[PDB]
RNA sequence: UUAAUUGCGAUAACGAACGAGACCUUAACCUACUAAAUAGUGGUGCUAGCAUUUGCUGGUUAUCCACUUCUUAGAGGGACUAUCGGUUUCAAGCCGAUGGAAGUUUGAGGCAAUAACAGGUCUGUGAUGCCCUUAGACGUUCUGGGCCGCACGCGCGCUACACUGACGGAGCCAGCGAGUCUAACCUUGGCCGAGAGGUCUUGGUAAUCUUGUGAAACUCCGUCGUGCUGGGGAUAGAGCAUUGUAAUUAUUGCUCUUCAACGAGGAAUUCCUAGUAAGCGCAAGUCAUCAGCUUGCGUUGAUUACGUCCCUGCCCUUUGUACACAC
């Protein structure tokens, strides 16, 4: 179990054919020049705590 | 409650870092009316002491 | 300080009334498996027999066993009432009785020979195999053959 | 001798009796409505008709 | 669903095209003088009527 | 710690609560730490509740639910299976029953280590599902923080009933053992043990 | 002080009152004490049947003490509880009537209550006395 | 005239009248010590509205508090507030103002229930399922 | 002399009318008197089926109405109830003595 | 953008009407007014207890006095989305934090546009067009059965399938509503019976009496144990009572015995965004009696979103139509 972290902004929309998926823009802290979207399984808002597994491989619109 | 087994009961329930009735009847092979009686009387005999003696949960550890 | 450690009167298995009866649990409810003893008829012929309740069915000297067969074979000589007896005010005589595993099966039998011979309505539904309350099988009862 | 609730259901189904009665009967009478008041000993029963030389 | 009607929203312009210095920026000392130059019949109405009234003096500001 | 009494008989092992080091009724609060980054600000740990049943006005708006204490918000995930939805008050009793489990097997603090037994409940990734139809193609994503306080607070109870049925051992005496299986990441709890599977698809989906 | 059966648990109040009629058992001991369901909604006769008079004698003394006035249908409606009545849901039935009047008649025969103005039972001049008094004994058992 | 107030309070049905009046500082309910309140478990949340601001400043202050209307956490919700708006009312009468701040603001720091009545109130059920939101059971075919 | 006076109506305007109009007597002289007590009003609800036939959804009514009942006393002899007598009755309310 | 042609904006709109909205009721607050032994609070007198040394617990309408804080409704006040900061021609409108009883139209109901179904109804009328019967009448009345019935398939519901349990004890809290007169209701209390239940009386046309409906689910004590067992009451047998002129295919209740399936159930499907679901009980409805049903009421009281149009549907829209009592 491997250990990687960033934090999120803002959020900007949903994504998933339900509607269910939610993508935003995230953070992280040191070398404060990184800056990819990512999906949440759950609900995120503005000032929240990013947490994943691998280090950097973003997803997009889950049709 | 048997006499082989008292001997048992008498050396190894001061081993226990907690003690229950429903830890009794897993590791000894002793029934819920049988667990009662041994609970009841270690608490009563000494050494371990009724932390938190409670409904149907006596809550219970290991004194020394 | 209750505790008696074991001797070697103990028994697994007990033979009463012509019936197995397991051991190895307590009195109050050993006495309900034998055929004709309920939860209640079983609490109070160990109440009146006053055998220290609170005891195994293994643990038990053989100078209490037999009692509890006697007394609950008349009981109503013994204080205990009418109004205990499944087969209160018979309809051979008129008086009480209490069937025992060797008797609910035979009487049960005899009454519905009683209703049989007399063609009565309950008797033809009970030997078409149907329900006699006068509920309802249209949906319920089904699985039954 | 009754409940204030059972006089009071009980006037209104007395005042039901009139409103149909007096529609059913005096129709021609250009009957309009009934106004029913209660009052000790004698009570008065006002009624409302455009024929009122016919009605009397 | 707190969007207003009409009959609110044209009436609401009515009262500050002569009444500016009169609609103060507070709405309980304007909540009942609406009452004194509108004529409403109903509690309930005359509230959000000056509520709305209110509500723009807040942005004119 | 200003033993003063009134005319009514008041215990004073009562009155030791807060105006001492303002510990939880009977256990040290002040020592309790976050042993992951990812549940910041959604364990409202500090501030303490004297028994975790505040029934008020939380759960209205969308991101308040998060505001009581997670003692507070573990009682509320136990009262379900029907015949005790509800009966709060069964739970609180409990709860409040099994804490003292953890304090002797190296106190540890057990407030303090409840947190730590929440690093690996949560999913490290679920693979949410496109839409599709077919085999199901599910991609992986990462979680938000809160589903791995607020469903996670779900996976030690999703299915931690299943050793309670038709078993002698009783409820309050099963999530010690599992407490610190969460916190050094055992192989016999349910919660974590069913974080690995809950992405078993872990690297596979990018 | 200003002890009394108000500032004392209802668990130790029965618990010292059990000792107080088991240790003493002048009052009377009915007949049928072994055959009571002590309802009709019960299934199972308390399995304690030993004492179990003085049990209920000493919530009825209790019950009679913060009450003014209670007749035979006042215990029967609170003593009853749930029944299985077959696969129907529980319903709320009455007790046994004759046990609340035969320990009523017990209190009668020490003396502790008698027969109240308007109905009902109170509390005899008497019955208070002791009742307060052993309320006061079983605060320092604890202490 | 004995120095006395009177107050009262509601959860969701419960009338808890606390009568406050002035003598040793006795704290009583339904005429019966906070040592038996029901539960065995909210026992210390009920002593919450007196030790939050201490039981030093109690010494001179005692509530009579009768409560009836509810279930049994709806009582000790009713009792807490009853008690505790019972206490402001009597720092509304005779003690200091900077006192009065100071364990008004602890009060409410802690939660804000112990003064604010709760506005949550069983709606009425509807026709067309056994509650309000709840519905019958329907099928097709 | 224990005369008691009793109000009973649904519509509460003619009620209110009534009793101020009663306790303006009231007050005129000095009659030492007791306010209006309010009973409790008690709201009578029927629920009934809207559709007349079987067919169709399950649609309930309620059919209510309130009744608000006000007593009011006097106290001193015969003096009084000889110009009381005058009725003061409007359509809806009723009135009834009663007396000790 | 809003639940909403609900609003800003537009262009040939300028304006207006119904509905929504607006209006009313219920649940929320009023220590600001009116008051109340048919609701209460405190004190003063009489009476009992505890320790008595100070106080506490109680009872008392002809023992009075002061008040409406709690319980009542009467007129009213009160939230209108108010303040700031973010989004927007910086307009409607949305979001987060700053008073509170309340910032999902405060919540929910009542009313609820035009128009259609050849939707249900002749078993609701003494209003029914038409046909039929019309006197051994298909009209009325009287006796006995039927509407309950099983080789089978489905839909509403209740017990369930053990320990967050079962059983026996103690503490153990309300609301809506109902209740007799020339008829015989709500039944308090006393006595008898284990119980159902029976007898003698009491009060009530009702905030007063039933009723503080002292209800269950709830907690503290105990017995039990992982055992189709103490879970479970389907299946019947015997006896004891009530309702009714009459109860047999047991109305129903009570006592004893008999103690089967059920072991959390495979496609699909149902209701649900807060006191909501779910659990539990109560009152009312049908009643001479009978709730496993319905309506209303109260109690305990979760998890969890704060969104979407690929399904299930709808709304506006485009376009085609040899159709216009119109697939």
């Amino acid at each position: 179990t491997p250990v990687t972290l960033a934090k999120v902004i803002k959020v900007l929309g949903r994504t998933g054919s339900r509607g269910g998926v939610t993508q935003v823009r995230v953070e992280f802290l040191e070398d404060t020049s990184r800056t990819i979207v990512r999906n949440v399984k759950g609900p995120v808002r503005e000032n929240d705590i990013l947490v994943l597994m691998e280090s950097e491989r973003e997803a997009r619109r889950l049709r | 409650l048997d006499q082989e087994k008292y001997d048992r009961i008498l050396k190894e329930v001061p081993t226990y870092r907690y003690v229950s009735v429903s830890v009794l009847v897993d590791r000894l092979k002793i029934g819920g009316s049988l667990a009662r009686i041994a609970l009841r009387h270690l608490e009563k005999e000494g050494i371990i002491k009724p932390i938190s003696k409670h409904s149907k949960q006596a809550i219970y550890t290991r004194a020394t | 300080s209750l505790v008696v450690q074991e001797q070697g009167s103990f028994q697994h298995i007990l033979r009463l009334l012509n019936t197995n009866v397991d051991g190895n649990i307590k009195i109050v409810y050993a006495l309900t498996t034998i055929k004709g003893v309920g939860r209640r008829y079983s609490n109070l012929v160990c109440k009146k027999a006053d055998v220290d309740l609170h005891k195994r069915a293994g643990e038990l000297t053989q100078e209490e066993l037999e009692r509890i067969v006697q007394i609950m074979q008349n009981p109503t000589h013994y204080k205990i009432p009418a109004w205990f007896l499944n087969r209160q005010n018979d309809i051979t005589d008129g008086k009480d009785y209490h069937t025992l595993a060797n008797n609910v099966e035979s009487k049960l039998r005899d009454d519905l020979e009683r209703l049989k011979k007399i063609r009565a309505h309950r008797g033809i539904r009970h030997f078409w195999g149907l329900r006699v309350r006068g509920q309802h099988t249209k949906t319920t009862g089904r699985r039954r053959a | 001798l009754i409940s204030k609730k059972r006089k009071l259901v009980a006037d209104g189904v007395f005042y039901a009796e009139l409103n149909e009665f007096f529609t059913r009967e005096l129709a021609e009478e250009g009957y309009s409505g009934v106004e029913v008041r209660v009052t000790p000993t004698k009570t008065e029963v006002i009624i409302r008709a455009t024929r009122t030389q016919d009605v009397l | 669903g707190r969007v207003r009607t009409k009959t609110v929203k044209r009436a609401s312009k009515a009262l500050i095209e002569r009444y500016y210095p009169k609609l103060t920026l507070d709405f309980q000392t304007n909540k009942r003088l609406c009452d004194e130059i509108a004529t409403i019949q109903s509690k309930r109405l005359r509230n959000k009527i000056a509520g709305y009234t209110t509500h723009l003096m807040k942005r004119i500001q | 710690f200003t033993p003063v009494v009134l005319a009514t008989p008041i215990p004073e092992e009562v009155q030791q609560a807060q105006t001492e080091i303002k510990l939880f009724n009977k256990w040290s609060f002040e020592e309790v730490e976050v042993k992951d980054a990812s549940l910041v600000d959604y364990v409202q740990v500090r501030q303490p509740i004297f028994v975790a049943h505040t029934a008020g006005r939380y759960a209205n708006k969308r991101f308040r639910k998060a505001q009581c204490p997670i003692i507070e918000r573990l009682t509320n995930s136990l009262m379900m299976n029907g015949r005790n939805n509800g009966k709060k008050l069964k739970a609180v009793r409990i709860i409040k029953h099994t804490l003292d489990i953890i304090n002797v097997l190296t106190d540890q603090n057990p407030i303090q280590v409840v947190v730590d037994a929440i690093t690996n409940t949560g999913p490290r990734e679920d693979t949410t599902r496109v839409g599709g139809g077919g085999a199901a193609r599910r991609q992986a994503v990462d979680v938000s923080p809160l589903r791995r306080v607020n469903q996670a607070i779900a996976l030690l109870t999703i299915g931690a009933r299943e050793a309670a049925f038709r078993n002698i051992k009783t409820i309050a005496e099963t999530l010690a053992e599992e407490l610190i299986n969460a916190a050094k990441g055992s192989s016999t709890s349910y919660a974590i043990k069913k974080k690995d599977e809950l992405e078993r698809v872990a690297k596979s989906n990018r | 002080p200003g002890v009394s059966v108000r500032d004392v648990a209802a668990q130790d109040f029965i618990n010292a009152y059990a000792s107080f009629l088991q240790r003493q058992g002048k009052l009377e001991v009915p007949g049928y004490v072994d055959i009571v369901k002590t309802s009709s909604g019960n299934e199972m006769p308390p399995q304690d049947a030993e004492g179990w008079f003085y049990k209920r004698a000493a919530s009825v003394a209790r019950h009679i003490y913060m009450r003014k006035q209670v007749g035979v249908g006042k215990l029967n409606k609170l003593y009853g509880g749930a029944k299985s009545r077959g696969v129907r849901p529980y319903k709320h039935i009455d007790a046994s009537g004759s046990i609340n009047r035969k320990v009523l008649q017990a209190l009668e025969k020490i003396g502790i209550v008698e027969i109240s103005p308007k109905g009902g039972r109170r509390i005899s001049e008497n019955g208070q006395r002791d009742l307060d008094r052993i309320a006061a004994q079983t605060l320092e058992e604890d202490e | 005239a004995v120095p006395s107030v009177q107050t009262f309070g509601k959860k969701k049905s419960a009338t808890a009248v606390a009568h406050v009046k002035a003598g040793k500082g006795l704290i009583k309910v339904n005429g019966s010590p906070i040592t038996l309140v029901e539960p065995e478990i909210l026992r210390f949340k009920v002593y919450e509205p007196l030790l939050l601001v201490g039981l030093d400043k109690f010494s001179n202050i005692d509530i009579r508090v009768r409560v009836t209307g509810g279930g049994h956490v709806s009582q000790v919700y009713a009792i807490r507030q009853a008690i505790a708006k019972g206490l402001v009312a009597y720092h509304q009468k005779y003690v200091d103002e900077q006192s009065k701040n100071e364990l008004k603001k602890a009060f409410t720091s802690y939660d804000r229930t112990l003064l604010i009545a709760d506005s949550r109130r069983p709606e009425p059920k509807k026709f067309g399922g056994k509650g309000a939101r709840s519905r019958f059971q329907k099928s097709y075919r | 002399i224990k005369i008691r006076i009793t109000l009973t109506s649904t519509k509460v305007k003619q009620l209110e009318n009534v009793s101020s109009n009663i306790v303006k007597n009231a007050e005129q002289h000095n009659l030492v008197k007791k306010g209006p007590v309010r009973l409790p009003t008690k709201v009578l609800k029927i629920s009934t089926r809207k559709t007349p036939n079987g067919e169709g959804s399950k649609t309930w009514e309620t059919y209510e109405m309130r009744i608000h009942k006000r007593y009011i006393d006097l106290e001193a002899p015969v003096q009084i109830v000889k110009r009381i007598t005058q009725i003061t009755i409007e359509p809806g309310v009723d009135v009834e003595v009663v007396v000790a």
